[PDB]
């Protein structure tokens, strides 16, 4: 949420602008949880999963300030509990 | 294979095709699937075309056979939706055989241009398409300029231009004849009130008639003067276009 | 095609469950502990709750198919509120009866002689009509629900005033709020009749047979009329939960077991609520057949056969001014097959006691035109009413 | 706004249904359509537009008998109470349907076209070409949606390989399959369009509020205003 100058000119009018991410629904399988989850994600999330080499690795490695998802943190707690127990 | 051949011959017989007719569709077909030939004629007659007009158009343009059936149904539905159906299809198809080959978008914005930008009624647009199939090929810019040229400089309303088939005539030829009359004093642009101090010559004798009689009746001048004016007029237009 | 009930008025889908439940091996944190809702906590799921004790003010019935009296074979029930679509024609087919126009000669013969006539009969009937429709209550135009029952009651009381001449009239009484049930079959169709309403005139002696053996045996040649596009069980209450039972409505030992006359009233203020004359006549036939069938099964057993002694039941129906008279005689109990001996029924249709009644004077240009009172009173209607009442007893 | 639609009934019946007027307002309480309000109170009679609706225990074509043809306050056409088997339902009556008439409904498709009688329901493929047809449906089992007004009549033009072309009263073609069902003939109340209202009071009875008194010259001109081109801008208004 922010402002944009029309035609990229400082002397033109200032207009409100809203930028929204592109959302896709995909199917993900968790090795630790032995379950398949249908969760809406973005292209950035898929890239992060690929670099982390697995959804479980991506969930367990990424901190909470970068996950930005309560569902993702709940996935981490369930994975950690299974590993702990 | 044989049973397929018997079925299509039977279907053509029920659909109104003679034995002389049926065999010459076969000659026109060049490798097209028999079932793809069976339903392409089905959509054409479903549209409303009579048997012998169909045999004409496809034999002039055999490339219509090598077309997906799905797009044929979408195009056929679109043609019926816009008010084009039985009888009117023959005129638009013969003068513009490439109607089924072009995309839906260039037709979409053309009628949108006519209905919204040119402010034509739904019935008038259908009459324009039927009477003048050549409006589809050229771009929107010169058609809008042609329409507004008649509306403002000639002062003629919508029912007159849809009845006289003014749009089908060349922009260059109408400019030469109208400007010459206006400079001759024979034509006067209607004022804001719509009142002309002199009787405006009817659009029919300006354009529909040949230049020899047009010069003799309305212009009342020698042929070589018009030719000199034509070169003069063409000079100003290319200067005006270069300036703009 | 087009389904009834818009989506907006339909029950709303409960909101989706929280994704914490999808996580295996995780215990959700809900607001069920604090016993109140908060938005920042998971929504708990609640196991189904059962009261555990019976409460009549909050009782819930079990499912229909779990009821003890549940049968796969549907039974079509005719009750007081049923209105047959084909009227008498449908009624004849259901009852397997032959219709005869006009009352029996023996019933009518009891009135032709002037001895049985009531003294000042015309004057007494007119005063009864006037009191019912004009002198009944404080208001000036009594409604149909008010005078329709009282006009029949006063007619019965007027007819009951003949005990002086005929002491046998002391063996009959009028029974109110009496119900009866009867069950039978018609071409592999389970049919039941549950009569209600009106007044039941009961007597200690069964009515004499009206038709002879030769006349009864003449019903074999007669055939039942049929209607193809409409099923005979149309406009009938079809229910899969019921009980097959035949009842006369009275326990064994009742002093007046034989029904004499059934009186039916169309006491409805609104014309749409009022039954049509054809539908009203069909109601009498079905009720009379049910009363006759219940008596036949009670006396002659549950077997389906031709009765050696027929059962005669009379019926009178009216809506206040238009009267219908029916005499029903039941001859057989084997109604499964349409061929063979059939029962009989004599009917009189649309007998008007009076064409119209003026509760207020009609003033036209300050001139009285129609005085208060009945218009076109027909004394022949009461003669048939008197004949039906005096039948058997006289 | 606590607005609840009255069309909440879920089971079909022939009993008239009490209904409440909207007055041109949507569920938010704001006016969406102008000129609607008041009028005589009306009771809704549910109409079965699916002519071929066999009973639960039966199947296939069935005969059907007309009981009474009366006037529907909620539509221009006249409705007919028709009874068959052990049920009754409301349908739309054609030009000539009276009490005692028997009408057939059939989904059977024939090798040859069957003779079309008025009021009967037959598939589009089982009807002769050129018959008067009302109460058509887009797809099989959808139900009648088109040609429902009083006196309207469509005509079947051709059938080509399982698809039939019908002519709507608006002089526009439409593509449907032969498996769709339709009613033979034209709707009743042919003289409906020639009725004269007589006075402004009658229009208020029907539930129509008067038009706005504003002079909508701007609205008329806005829908008929054109933008001159830069070369033509000098010719838009020549002073007299
Ligand atoms: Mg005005």
């Amino acid at each position: 949420l922010g402002q944009i100058y029309a035609n990229n000119d400082k002397l033109s009018k200032r207009l409100k602008k809203v930028w929204k991410p592109q959302l896709f629904e995909r199917e993900f399988y968790s090795e630790i949880l032995d379950k398949k989850f249908t969760v809406t994600v973005t292209m950035r999330t898929l890239d992060l999963i690929d670099e982390a080499y697995g959804l479980d690795f991506y969930i367990l490695k990424t901190p909470k300030e970068d996950l930005c998802s309560k569902f993702g943190m709940d996935l981490k707690r369930g994975m950690l509990l299974r590993l702990a127990r | 294979g044989s049973l397929e051949l018997e079925r299509v011959m039977s279907s053509l017989l029920d659909m109104g095709f003679s034995n002389a007719h049926i065999n010459e569709l076969l000659s026109v077909r060049r490798g097209a699937s028999l079932q793809q030939l069976l339903d392409i004629i089905s959509e054409f007659i479903l549209l409303g075309l009579n048997p012998e007009p169909v045999c004409v158009v496809l034999k002039k343009s055999p490339q219509l056979l090598k077309l997906p059936i799905m797009q044929m149904r979408k195009r056929s539905s679109y043609l019926q939706k816009l008010g084009l159906g039985e009888g009117k299809l023959k005129r638009v198809l013969y003068c513009c055989p490439e109607i089924f080959t072009m995309r839906q978008q260039d037709i979409n914005d053309t009628v949108r241009l006519l209905k919204e930008k040119c402010l034509f009624t739904v019935q008038q647009v259908t009459k324009i398409l039927h009477s003048c199939p050549s409006v589809l090929r050229e771009d929107l810019g010169q058609l809008e300029y042609k329409f507004q040229y008649a509306y403002f400089r000639m002062g003629i309303k919508h029912p007159d231009i849809v009845k006289s088939e003014y749009l089908q005539y060349s922009l260059t030829k109408i400019k030469q004849r109208h400007i010459y009359l206006e400079r001759l004093g024979r034509y006067q642009t209607p004022d804001k009130k719509g009142q002309t101090q002199i009787p405006n010559p009817l659009l029919k004798d300006i354009l529909r008639v040949s230049e020899a009689e047009f010069l003799a009746r309305t212009a009342c001048t020698s042929v070589e003067e018009f030719q000199v004016f034509k070169k003069l007029l063409a000079r100003e237009e290319e200067e005006s276009e270069s300036s703009t | 095609a087009y389904e009834w009930g818009v989506r907006s008025t339909r029950k709303s889908e409960p909101p989706p469950l929280d994704r914490v439940y999808e996580i295996p091996g995780l215990e959700p944190i809900t607001f069920a502990g604090k016993m109140h809702f908060v938005p920042w906590l998971a929504r708990p799921i609640f196991p189904p709750w059962d009261r555990g004790y019976k409460d009549p003010r909050f009782y819930r019935s079990p499912p229909l198919h779990e009821h003890p009296l549940y049968k796969d074979q549907a039974c079509y029930i005719f009750h007081h509120r049923c209105r047959l679509l084909e009227g008498v024609k449908q009624a004849l087919w259901l009852t397997k009866t032959k219709l005869i126009e006009g009352l029996p000669e023996k019933v009518l013969s009891l009135v032709d002689d002037p001895r049985n006539h009531i003294e000042n009969q015309d004057e007494c009937v007119l005063n009864v009509i006037s009191h019912a429709r004009l002198w009944q209550t404080t208001e000036e135009i009594p409604k149909r629900e008010t005078y329709c029952p009282v006009i029949v009651d006063n007619l019965i009381q007027l007819c009951k005033s003949q005990i002086l001449k005929h002491p046998s009239l002391a063996r009959r009484i009028c029974v109110q709020n009496s119900t009866f049930s009867a069950t039978w079959n018609r071409e592999s169709l389970l049919l039941q009749v549950r009569g209600s309403g009106g007044a039941r005139l009961s007597t200690k002696d069964p009515l004499p047979t009206i038709a002879s053996r030769e006349e009864i045996e003449a019903t074999k040649n007669h055939v039942l009329e049929t209607f193809y596009p409409i099923s005979p069980i149309i406009d009938l209450h079809e229910c899969n939960i019921y009980d097959v039972k035949n009842d006369t409505g009275f326990q064994e030992g009742y002093p007046y077991p034989y029904p004499h006359t059934l009186y039916l009233l169309d006491k409805a203020n609104l014309r749409p609520h009022r039954l049509q004359p054809d539908q009203l006549r069909a109601k009498m036939i079905l009720f009379a057949f049910g009363s006759a069938l219940a008596q036949a099964r009670l006396l002659y057993g549950n077997d389906a056969k031709v009765l050696e002694q027929p059962v005669v039941v009379q019926s009178v129906g009216t809506d206040g001014r238009v009267f219908h008279f029916l005499v029903f005689q039941l001859n057989t109990t084997d109604l499964d097959c349409n061929e063979g001996v059939k029962n009989l029924a004599w009917v009189d249709s649309d007998q008007l006691l009076y064409q119209h009644f003026w509760c207020l004077p009609v003033i036209k240009k300050r001139v009285v035109v129609e005085p208060v009172g009945p218009v076109g009173f027909k004394p022949e209607t009461f003669r048939k009413f008197l004949a039906l009442y005096l039948h058997g007893a006289a | 706004a606590n607005f609840v639609s009255w069309k909440s009934r879920t089971k079909y019946t022939i009993t008239p249904v009490k209904m409440r007027k909207s007055g041109g307002r949507d569920h938010t309480g704001r006016i969406r359509v102008h000129g609607i309000g008041g009028g005589h109170k009306q009771r809704y009679r549910m109409i079965d537009f699916l002519r071929f609706r066999p009973e639960e225990t039966k199947s296939g074509p069935f005969e059907e008998k007309v009981i009474q043809v009366r006037y529907d306050p909620c539509r221009s056409a006249d409705i007919a109470l028709v009874a068959g088997g052990s049920r009754k339902r409301w349908i739309i009556a054609t030009e000539n349907m009276q009490a005692g008439d028997t009408i057939l409904n059939s989904n059977h498709i024939g090798r040859m076209a069957v003779a079309a009688r008025e009021g009967d329901a037959h598939p589009l493929g089982a009807l002769p070409v050129g018959t008067l047809i009302n109460n058509v449906e887009s797809e099989p089992g959808r139900g009648a949606q088109y040609i429902r007004a009083a006196g309207t009549c469509g005509v079947l033009l051709r059938k080509v390989n399982g698809t039939a072309i019908i002519q709507l009263p608006s002089k526009r073609q439409m593509q449907v399959l032969e498996t769709c069902v339709a009613t033979v003939g034209r709707v009743s109340n042919v003289d409906h369009n020639k009725r004269v209202i007589g006075k402004a009071g009658r229009n208020r009875w029907l539930g129509k509020r008067p038009n706005s008194g504003r002079w909508h010259r701007k609205g008329g001109w806005a829908g008929r205003k054109i933008r001159p081109l830069p070369p033509m801008k000098s010719y838009v208004k020549l002073p007299s």
